[PDB]
């Protein structure tokens, strides 16, 4: 026989014979070090109330006071002597 | 011929199998400090405006964070390619090699926070 | 195997000494007058 036969879609058949575009995806998670990651939303920045933050992971609670203190332009954290972070980009 | 272009590519002959691409645009003391740590390639690097004649100068100098490749190649080799004018024409250069030990030192920041000191 | 350069005398490689080297900063954290 032959192997391959063309299809016969005709625009005038029922919706079932008429053709449908079959787009699948199938992704990996907790393996291969990856490069794409979900989707994100962000929030607003308030200052100078005792809030809850969030910056680039780390977690803290406290009052965001405007900093007087210029880092390094790749640095983005700004920790003391007793280790504790006190200061962040 | 003044003009400087390049013919002939002998890195490598041909490929099949490609699973990464990346495309960008490349008297010195270039400083490098390549590293490769859980697949996440991390590269250091210094510009310093030298002008002597022959081997490693002394002096002391903090290195910056260049780029992070989360890749997972397990790198276990590698090797420095030049470039030739013209049979063949080298050059003369110095470039030094030194593996890093799992050592432990002591730090220096000032208020700058720049590393003037280290033992 | 390929085509390779030929005439290229090696000559016996030779060592050198460090002079305060491998001093780059550990991680991306800013620190202010103090010691690590
Ligand atoms: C790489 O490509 C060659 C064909 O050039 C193939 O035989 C080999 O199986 C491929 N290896 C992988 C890991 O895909
Ligand atoms: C490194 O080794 C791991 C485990 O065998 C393998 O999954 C990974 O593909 C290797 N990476 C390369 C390309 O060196
Ligand atoms: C960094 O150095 C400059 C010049 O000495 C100085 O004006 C500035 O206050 C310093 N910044 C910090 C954070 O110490």
């Amino acid at each position: 026989y032959f192997p391959l036969q063309s299809y016969g879609f005709q625009p005038t058949n029922g919706v079932g014979y008429q053709p449908y575009r079959v787009v699948v995806l199938s992704f990996e998670l907790l393996h291969a070090p990856a490069t794409v990651c979900g989707p994100k939303k962000s929030t607003n920045l308030v200052k100078n109330k005792c809030v809850n933050f969030n910056f680039n992971g780390l977690t803290g609670t406290g009052v965001l006071t405007e900093s007087n203190k210029k880092f390094l332009p790749f640095q983005q954290f700004g920790r003391d002597i007793a280790d504790t972070t006190d200061a962040v980009r | 011929h003044k003009s400087w272009m390049e013919s002939e590519f002998r890195v490598y002959s041909s490929a099949n199998n490609c699973t990464f691409e990346y495309v960008s645009q490349p008297k010195n003391l270039r400083e490098f400090v390549f590293k490769n740590i859980d697949g996440y390639f991390k590269i250091y690097s210094k510009h310093t405006p030298i002008n002597l004649v022959r081997d490693l100068p002394q002096g002391f100098s903090a290195l910056e964070p260049l780029v992070d490749l989360p890749i997972g190649i397990n790198i276990t080799r590698f090797q420095t390619l030049l470039a030739l004018h013209r049979g063949w024409t080298a050059g003369a250069a110095a470039y030094y090699v030194g593996y890093l030990q799992p050592r432990t030192f002591l730090l220096k920041y000032n208020e700058n926070g720049t590393i003037t000191d280290a033992v | 195997q390929c085509v390779n350069l030929t005439t290229r005398t090696q000559l016996p490689p030779a060592y050198t000494n460090s002079f305060t080297r491998g001093v780059y900063y550990p991680d991306k954290v800013f620190r202010s007058s103090v010691l690590h």
